[PDB]
């Protein structure tokens, strides 16, 4: 019940490995589902302009 | 810095605000994307005719010839995606889902 | 019945009694007469630790 | 060397340019035949390590290491060559080609003089291992199982890659001779905390260390037999090899940061044999020994002290042989049965009686008598703890006292016993088999004579 | 960076009331720039749905940065330590729990413990030995 | 397309990129980006499907307003400085400008969001020019005004590309997608170096250029576009699945394969200029791309898919392609790590 | 070269040679109607090359000596077998057919290619768009299940479209209980055991599906067997049609340049042929495919490249 | 149906064709010179003769030498009168200590 | 023999996304010819009215 199960099998999976997993799985269904649209994808675009050139005070 | 620069360059940046806030039409953010060139033209003008740099004055025209020459393919391109979906509407622009 | 849901991982296995192998009957017919098993029978799943050479839940006198 | 990454490189158009059928044969002949050369690198001069080119050196740890693997490569040919002998010529012969081009791969890690030379090599025995695993593996978990096995020695290796080129910018050159000479002391500070973890983390997820080390009842059990050796029996002592050099510059902020280590290992080695006291698969019962052995090698390594570091070859050479029989072993009857479950074929001596003499000196190996070199091992690593600390002798028996359940529990449930009643398909064992086996046991009885060759670098 | 000046200006151990602010101020700064990227990639409902979906992502962001902020720095003054890279770990991965909170998860809140302190307490050994993450060309 | 028409229209985009390298003037710099652009949409647009045109329309519409946009920094730094010679930027907003205009005329940063859908509608080789061969025209100019970019600015693209590219490609199914993801994450790794070193910069691009044309332009020989497409040809060349695997796994960048030769060389540079947190994180997000790089040669060699009856036809014909220069590719793709001092040739 | 792009540069142009006797034409009749034998007259009358109907081993025609090869390893479906177990799980009957559809789209390369590089006629029996009526009859007779149709189709649609369609095709109808009859005189004892329902659904939905919409974009001349046993006849029917429909009257070198370069790619005309849509009728497993690939690969003329198999006795094989 | 694949053949009793059958391959000539190499090329030459090498070395990490010169120091520290060996490594005359 | 894929695991792979979820449940894979289905034609022949009403396709009738 410990050892064999919980601990291993169960416990030391879940923490290191498989969570890692489900972080880089959890948004890789995001970052995957664009969904098509011109009027988002430039959106986005005004956006990033916008916050690069001054409001993350990248000009200095 | 005087403020006859400050409105072409402004009026840039609103015009690329625009360019890039495609409403359902694309003719309409081909328009947009008209300005710029005029506005990078007549910014580029000022700042050669003042300076007298008179060689330069290559390039306004030079900005002009083929900076419409993606208006030529593009109005070609809004043209042939009007031949397939019928329409310039932009909502349809999106086949490439997956 | 299976195993109570604790989230331990057991699944839907049954739930057989805690009883060791030894508790058989010797003289019934076994197709695994060194574990007294037959076939096909659900196995405990605990069998490894109430095999014969292991520990034996048979019942003392006192 | 030269002398033997030639032969070994040379091997591999030999191999796929050899007759259709002669293929194992001519293997065969000359993978012995190298290993013979390899003895010449046993004896070792006073104390500068046999240096031969810049690129190349060896000491007196990596000859028992480099001879160990050049014999092992006999031993997976005549091991996969049963199942093997039922495919087209190609695929044997790309077998054939990666085994020694694995092999290869070691030899030249093993001697490399460079810490970046060494650290290219370390990471490249993943490819052919990789590849070994999944492609001609027999079931289907070896798909998820050589993912867990790849990703978690690159997740490791990767930090020490970034350590590694940031000793070379700032301290100079990263050769194992001026690394030595040129050693400066570490001194305690968070830099140089995350310092040692980069450095530390790559060799112990090799290990694996209790907790890094899941992927190896994935990797070991679903690996193919010429495989489920090297990932046991030689490969766990490269992250072994890669600890005992990387540790000359990581002192002494060793000793302070070792404590996560050490109680990792030395309590979790107890968890781990307690997993092999009950368990299903013959394969994964050898698997987590292997953990357990390993694991007394992991704490080895961190107290730093002449008698550990002889204990700790001498331990990491004897498992890795014994390691490498048991799995011989699980084949053998895996191939008859056609399954992995211990009480399924239980009774062998009553049917095959050489298989259970086999079977007791290999579980009596595993069992550590004295003078076995694996006792010779694990006496020396309990004598050196104890020194260090007086309360670990009660880990360091209970593992001990605990392994001997385990060690001569597959003994009891397979041989000794009632045989199966519906099993009918056991044959007399092939005389490939019972060869292989001596070639294995064979050399560790006949090491037990001079363990002045395997003792180490500081006999 | 004005925000961030804003924020590392104050002494450890002190002025907690403005160190919380300041937390809040850069919690809520990234609580606009994650919102606003999400309305932009992903197009919402009519406004009040819009704004619903930027008031939930601000919340949380600018709640993260309140309690995280908060006790990270009376942990030095109750504790006396203002250096300790610890003092940042109890607080940086609370900042989980509270994520867990606001989405009603325990796993979730766990392992974001799990990770943001130990974020949290590598950006303390970044002030303290000098680490720099964008640095210049050197060599 | 007529071969004599598709031969001029490639040469003018042999043409205009080969312009940027050559040109020290601003005007020219943006002059042949221009023809360049002008170029490849025909190419683009060589099946005249709808997907097609899909993709030419996306790649027009992102393209354009970045030379628009490199022309408005130009003006800018003439503005402030008075020189079109190609140096560094005497403006500080001008430069802010210039590393966002040409970013997202390669994209990196969310600028990259039309890499993806635009190699997948277009034609595999059509794929390949847009994948191979633009991405040396922006970075002709950025390692030429490499001296003075913002640091902060140019490694946040940076960081943003391999972590974006490479967590996109683990949920991609068609070829074609993973190999934008795929070079969208190797993109951030050659401009990371960017500032610090630009030698390695350009040993990325022609490392990354090899494997990447190779594979390709061999999966055009495999004639397939998904990954059961490319899982049933170990039936059919069970040679060029083994040779598929080789590369993908060189693609990711596994010793003593010749794609570890940037990702090491990288690390090595920016642990040189005491940028340490930033290499470690760069290097652990290249293990995303190992996931779709080995699913993919979990589905083409190292197992057997399920083939088809009908599949049996193709084994009595072979290929009528020539494959041009492909069996070398792959040989200086994944074995010239040995050759690594060929770094200081570059320089 | 093989009309590379080279050759087209310097001048291959394909609708120079073509001539008025260039055609496409296919017959196609009913069952057993005979409209193979006036398939055949035609082509001897005028210059038209005559390509016999495709069957199994057709493709193992065109590769190699053109020796039949075994049916598992070349199909592994056999038409008597789908005769005797029209309803049997293997899958004989959907295989039959999607086999034979792949059969027919190398006919159609084979005819194109002589067409478009010879300017010579070509007649065909039961060309590409002619299987499609006989999966729809054996679908409703119920030999094969629906999930067969909607891949059929999806064949059809992803192939065919990259194709064209021909000039004027000729069509026979035989009634019913003649055909029914018409099997009789043969004697071949898989033929008799037929029955008269699928003979009957292969006329109704031809009727019905095939002459309707080909006819839109190819003439139709009906030849009952009065007129099907004329041919002196038919020839004059033929030659009196301008063909005004599809894209002959609208067909360029440039359009033909792709064609052939389409067509030539022996490999790319069924590129598409082999869907990863998995059919329990068609999808052969990962064990069965190698075990039939290693004896292909050990047979004759087929261990190496075509003209690079040293067993047959390619000489000069260490300089070629 | 599902699938069309050929089950699991049969386990090849190796022993019934060759009644010797010795395990290596199916072809009885090739094995029989199998175990004719493996113990040839591996007990007699690498495990006898390889034993004998490597146990019949030159003297490994010389010892009896040190060993050897182990007596002439010592002899000529006793005899003399002097402590047999200094408690110091290396000398501390030269030594020159901070301040 | 050694476990090979079978159907059921290619079609895990075999979907428009890997890792589907209830956004993907409908993205249909892209067309295996990539030339995606031609929808209804847009062409309109405006019946001119005259006065005879016309039929043109283009310009010519
Ligand atoms: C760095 C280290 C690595 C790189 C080293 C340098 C070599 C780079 C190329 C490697 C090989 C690429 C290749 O072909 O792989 C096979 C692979 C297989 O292709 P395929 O399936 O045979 O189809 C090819 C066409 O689609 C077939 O289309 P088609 O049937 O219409 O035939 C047209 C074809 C065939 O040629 C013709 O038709 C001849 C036309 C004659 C009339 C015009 C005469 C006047 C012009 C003559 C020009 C010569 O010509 C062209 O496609 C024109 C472009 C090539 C010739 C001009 C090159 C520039 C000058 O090629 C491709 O996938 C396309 C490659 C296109 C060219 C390379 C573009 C990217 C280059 C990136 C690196 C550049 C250097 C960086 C430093
Ligand atoms: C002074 C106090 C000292 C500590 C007192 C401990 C009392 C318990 C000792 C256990 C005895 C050994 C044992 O495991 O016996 C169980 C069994 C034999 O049972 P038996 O009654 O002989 O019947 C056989 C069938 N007729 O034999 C078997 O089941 C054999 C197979 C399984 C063996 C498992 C052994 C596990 C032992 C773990 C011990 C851990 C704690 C140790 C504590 C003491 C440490 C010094
Ligand atoms: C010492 C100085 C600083 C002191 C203060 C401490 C730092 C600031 C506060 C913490 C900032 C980092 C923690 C995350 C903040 C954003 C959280 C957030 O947006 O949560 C909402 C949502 C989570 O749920 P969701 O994924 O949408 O799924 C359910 C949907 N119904 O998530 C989303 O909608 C967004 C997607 C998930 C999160 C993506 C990553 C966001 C954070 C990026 C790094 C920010 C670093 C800030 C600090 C350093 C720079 C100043
Ligand atoms: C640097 C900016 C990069 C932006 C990339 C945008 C495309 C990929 C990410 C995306 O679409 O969303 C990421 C983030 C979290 O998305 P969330 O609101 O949790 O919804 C998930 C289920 N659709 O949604 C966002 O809007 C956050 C984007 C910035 C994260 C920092
Ligand atoms: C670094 C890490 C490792 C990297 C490489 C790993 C490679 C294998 C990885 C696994 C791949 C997936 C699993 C196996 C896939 C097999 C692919 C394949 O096509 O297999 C079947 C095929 C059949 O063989 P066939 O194509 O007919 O060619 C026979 C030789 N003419 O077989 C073949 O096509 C194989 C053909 C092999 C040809 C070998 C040629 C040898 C030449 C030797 C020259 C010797 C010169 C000696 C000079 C001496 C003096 C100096
Ligand atoms: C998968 C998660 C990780 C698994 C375990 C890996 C090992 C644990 C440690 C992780 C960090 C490994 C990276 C070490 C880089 C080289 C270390 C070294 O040589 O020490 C330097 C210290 O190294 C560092 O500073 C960086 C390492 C510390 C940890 C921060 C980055 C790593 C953690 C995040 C990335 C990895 C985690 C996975 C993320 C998905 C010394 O330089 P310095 O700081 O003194 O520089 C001069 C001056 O003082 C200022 O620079
Ligand atoms: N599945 C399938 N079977 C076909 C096709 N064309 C012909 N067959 C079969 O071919 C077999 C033999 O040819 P028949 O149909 O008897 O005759 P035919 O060649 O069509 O015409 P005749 O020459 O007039 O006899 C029959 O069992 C047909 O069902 C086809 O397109 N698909």
């Amino acid at each position: 019940k410990s050892a064999s199960s919980l601990l291993d099998l169960i416990w030391l999976e879940t923490i290191l490995p498989k969570t890692t997993s489900f972080i880089q799985m959890k948004m890789s269904i995001m970052v995957s589902n664009q969904k098509g649209l011109i009027k988002l994808y430039f959106l986005s675009f005004l956006i990033t302009i916008m916050i690069s050139m001054t409001l993350f005070n990248y000009h200095e | 810095m005087p403020l006859v620069y400050m409105n072409i360059i402004m009026a840039f940046a609103i015009a690329l605000a625009g360019l890039l806030m495609y409403r359902s039409h694309l003719m309409s953010s081909l328009l947009c994307l008209e300005g710029m060139m005029l506005s990078l033209f007549i910014m580029s003008t000022l700042i050669i005719l003042n300076t007298h740099f008179t060689l330069a004055n290559m390039m306004p025209i030079i900005l002009l010839v083929f900076a419409a020459c993606e208006a030529a393919l593009g109005l070609s391109l809004l043209v042939m995606v009007s031949n397939t979906y019928g329409t310039d509407y932009v909502q349809n622009l999106n086949l490439l889902q997956c | 019945e299976p195993y109570p849901d604790d989230g331990m991982g057991y699944g839907d296995y049954p739930k057989l009694p805690d009883r060791s192998q030894q508790e058989r009957d010797p003289w019934y017919d076994w197709d695994h007469p060194d574990l007294r098993l037959n076939w096909g029978e659900p196995i405990h799943w605990d069998l490894d630790m109430y095999i014969r050479n292991r520990v034996d839940t048979s019942p003392t006198p006192v | 060397m030269l002398k033997i990454i030639i032969p070994t490189t040379m091997l591999l158009p030999m191999t796929w340019m050899s007759k259709h059928n002669m293929i194992w044969i001519n293997a065969t002949v000359h993978s012995l035949l190298i290993s013979l050369i390899s003895l010449s690198l046993l004896n070792q001069l006073g104390e500068n390590s046999l240096n031969f080119s810049l690129t190349f050196f060896s000491d007196s740890l990596s000859a028992p290491l480099l001879v160990l693997t050049t014999w092992l490569l006999p031993l997976m040919l005549m091991a996969s060559q049963s199942h093997l002998s039922k495919e087209t010529t190609t695929r044997k012969k790309l077998y054939i080609t990666m085994l020694i081009l694995l092999q290869l791969f070691l030899i030249m890690t093993f001697t490399a003089t460079e810490l970046i030379l060494f650290y290219i090599l370390f990471e490249a025995t993943l490819v052919p291992t990789l590849i070994i695993i999944t492609r001609w593996g027999n079931q289907t978990e070896r798909l998820n199982a050589g993912l867990y096995f790849l990703f978690y020695t690159l997740a490791g290796s990767l930090p020490l890659l970034v350590a590694l080129v940031y000793i070379q910018n700032t301290t100079g050159s990263l050769n194992f001779l001026i690394i030595h000479y040129w050693s400066h002391p570490l001194s305690n500070s968070w830099s140089n905390i995350f310092m040692w973890l980069a450095c530390i983390m790559a060799f112990m997820v090799k290990m694996p260390l209790y907790g890094l080390h899941l992927w190896l009842p994935k990797a070991h059990v679903e690996a193919p037999i010429a495989g489920s050796m090297v990932l046991a029996a030689v490969l766990l002592k490269l992250g072994g090899y890669g600890m005992m050099r990387i540790t000359t510059i990581l002192n002494p902020l060793t000793n302070y940061m070792a404590y996560p280590f050490l109680m990792l290992s030395m309590w979790g080695m107890i968890m781990t044999s307690s997993i092999c006291l009950r368990q299903t698969d013959l394969k994964s019962l050898i698997a987590y020994s292997s953990v357990s052995h390993m694991a007394l090698v992991i704490v080895a390594i961190m107290i730093q002290t002449p008698w550990s570091f002889m204990g700790a070859t001498a331990l990491m050479i004897a498992h890795g042989l014994t390691s490498s029989m048991l799995f011989c072993l699980a084949n053998t009857n895996y191939e008859r049965v056609h399954s992995r479950t211990m009480i399924l074929a239980r009774g062998l001596q009553t049917l095959l009686p050489l298989m259970a003499t086999w079977w007791l000196m290999a579980s009596l190996t595993n069992l550590a008598l004295p003078p076995s070199i694996n006792l010779i091992g694990e006496l020396f690593i309990i004598t050196a703890s104890f020194s260090w600390s007086n309360i670990t002798i009660i880990l360091m028996g209970m593992n001990m006292m605990i392994t001997a359940l385990y060690s001569l529990y597959m003994l009891i449930t397979t041989q000794r016993g009632k045989y199966t009643h519906h099993i009918n398909n056991i044959k007399a064992s092939f005389t490939r088999e019972n060869a292989l086996m001596a070639l294995h046991i064979l050399p560790l009885l006949l090491l037990t004579l001079n363990p002045k060759m395997i003792l180490g670098p500081l006999y | 960076k004005t925000l961030l000046h804003k924020y590392s200006d104050i002494p450890e151990g002190t002025e907690c009331h403005r160190k919380a602010y300041a937390s809040t101020s850069i919690g809520g700064a990234t609580g606009l720039i994650v919102s606003a990227y999400s309305i932009a990639l992903k197009p919402p409902a009519s406004f009040l749905e819009g704004v619903a979906r930027t008031g939930r992502y601000t919340f949380t962001s600018a709640a993260i940065g309140a309690i995280f902020g908060l006790t990270s720095c009376i942990s030095a003054q109750v504790r006396e330590k203002p250096d300790d890279p610890l003092n940042y770990f109890i607080g940086g991965c609370a900042g989980g729990l509270t994520l867990g909170a606001r989405t009603r998860s325990y796993g979730i809140g766990a392992a974001a413990c799990a990770y943001m302190g130990l974020t949290a307490a590598l950006v303390k050994m970044g002030q303290l030995e000098g680490w720099q993450v964008f640095a210049e060309p050197k060599v | 397309m007529n071969p004599i028409i598709y031969t001029t229209l490639i040469m003018t985009v042999m043409s205009g990129t080969m312009l940027v390298m050559i040109s020290s003037h601003w005007l020219l710099i943006w002059i042949g980006f221009e023809m360049n652009l002008l170029a490849m949409i025909p190419v683009l647009m060589k099946n005249f499907n709808p997907r097609a045109t899909e993709a030419a329309t996306k790649y027009f519409l992102t393209q354009a307003t970045a030379s628009m946009m490199l022309m408005m920094a130009i003006i800018i730094n003439l503005l402030y400085s008075g020189q079109w010679t190609i140096t560094k930027m005497f403006n500080p907003v001008a430069m802010t400008m210039m590393t966002m205009a040409l970013a997202m005329k390669l994209g990196l940063s969310p600028f990259h969001f039309w890499v993806p859908e635009v190699t997948q509608g277009i034609s595999l080789q059509a794929g390949l020019l847009l994948l191979t061969w633009q991405k040396l025209a922006p970075l002709s100019v950025l390692c030429q005004i490499s001296q003075s970019i913002n640091p902060n600015l140019m490694l946040t693209m940076a960081m943003l590309s391999i972590l974006i590219g490479g967590w996109g490609g683990l949920n991609q199914t068609q070829l074609r997608k993973i190999m934008a993801y795929s070079s969208i994450a190797h993109m951030g790794w050659m401009t990371a170096v960017l500032p610090y070193n630009t030698t390695m910069t350009i040993l990325n691009l022609l490392i990354y250029i090899t494997m990447t044309l190779a594979m390709f332009m061999l999966l055009i020989h495999s004639s397939a576009t998904t990954t059961l497409s490319l899982s049933h040809t170990w039936n059919k060349m069970p040679v060029i699945t083994s040779l598929m695997m080789v590369t993908l796994l060189s693609m990711g960048g596994l010793p003593p394969l010749s794609g570890f030769m940037p990702k090491w060389m990288i690390i090595q540079e920016m642990t040189k200029n005491e940028s340490i947190i930033m290499p470690t994180l760069m290097a652990m997000t290249a293990l995303l791309n190992l996931y779709f790089y080995m699913r993919l040669a979990y589905s083409s060699s190292l197992t057997m898919f399920p083939s088809t009856n009908n599949m049996k036809m193709k084994w009595q014909f072979e290929h009528t392609k020539q494959m041009k220069l492909l069996p070398t590719m792959i040989v200086l793709s994944t074995l010239v790590l040995p050759m690594t001092p060929a770094l200081s040739s570059l320089n | 070269l093989q009309y590379g792009p080279l050759a087209f540069v310097l001048g291959e142009r394909t609708t120079r040679k073509l001539t008025e006797t260039s055609k496409v034409i296919t017959v196609d009749g009913n069952i057993c109607s005979g409209k193979g034998r006036l398939a055949r007259e035609i082509a001897e009358k005028l210059g038209l090359r005559h390509f016999p109907e495709a069957g199994i081993h057709y493709a193992d025609s065109t590769t190699g000596d053109g020796k039949p090869l075994d049916v598992q390893l070349s199909g592994n479906c056999s038409l008597e077998k789908f005769y005797d177990d029209p309803k049997s799980n293997d899958g004989n009957s959907y295989r039959l057919q999607s086999w034979l559809y792949a059969s027919r789209l190398l006919q159609y390369a084979d005819a194109l290619e002589h067409l478009l590089s010879t300017g010579q006629g070509v007649v065909l029996e039961r060309s590409i768009y002619s299987d499609f009526v006989f999966l729809e009859a054996m679908y409703r007779q119920g030999f094969i299940r629906k999930q067969c149709v909607e891949h059929y189709n999806e064949v059809k649609k992803v192939t065919a479209c990259e194709y064209l369609p021909p000039h004027v095709v000729v069509y026979v109808d035989v009634p019913v209980p003649e055909i029914q009859s018409r099997i009789q005189k043969k004697g071949n004892p898989h033929e008799m055991k037929i029955t008269a329902a699928y003979l009957q659904d292969i006329e109704n939905a031809y009727k019905k599906t095939f002459l309707p919409e080909m006819s839109e974009k190819c003439e139709v001349l009906q030849y009952s067997a009065r007129e099907a046993e004329d041919a002196e006849k038919v020839v004059e029917d033929i030659e009196y049609l301008k063909c005004d429909k599809g894209p002959w009257p609208d067909q360029d070198d440039r359009t033909f340049h792709r064609l052939r370069m389409l067509v030539q790619n022996k490999l790319e005309v069924l590129n598409y042929t082999t869907i990863p849509v998995y059919l329990p009728e068609i999808t052969i497993g990962a064990h069965q495919s190698d075990r039939v690939f290693q004896k292909f690969t050990e047979l004759p003329g087929r261990k190496y490249s075509p003209g690079y198999n040293e067993d047959v006795g390619d000489k000069w094989i260490w300089l070629k | 149906i599902r699938l069309q694949e050929d089950p699991d053949p049969e386990d090849e009793n190796l022993y019934e064709k060759n009644p010797d059958s010795h395990g290596y391959d199916k072809d009885p000539i090739v094995d029989l010179w199998n175990m004719r190499v493996v113990f040839f090329f591996g007990f007699s030459i690498v495990l006898v003769l390889g034993s004998t090498f490597v146990a019949y070395l030159p003297d490994y990490r010389m010892q009896e030498w040190a060993r050897r010169e182990a007596e002439r120091l010592v002899k000529y520290r006793e005899a003399n009168g002097l402590p047999l060996m200094e408690s110091n490594c290396f000398d501390p005359n030269k030594i020159q200590l901070p301040e | 023999r050694q476990w090979q894929p079978d159907v059921e695991w290619a079609e895990q792979f075999g979907g428009a996304v890997m890792y589907p979820t209830k956004e993907t449940a409908h993205w249909k894979p892209p067309p295996w010819n990539d030339v995606d289905p031609p929808k209804d034609t847009l062409v309109s022949n405006l019946t001119l009215n005259f006065g005879l009403v016309m039929e043109l396709s283009g310009e010519m009738v």
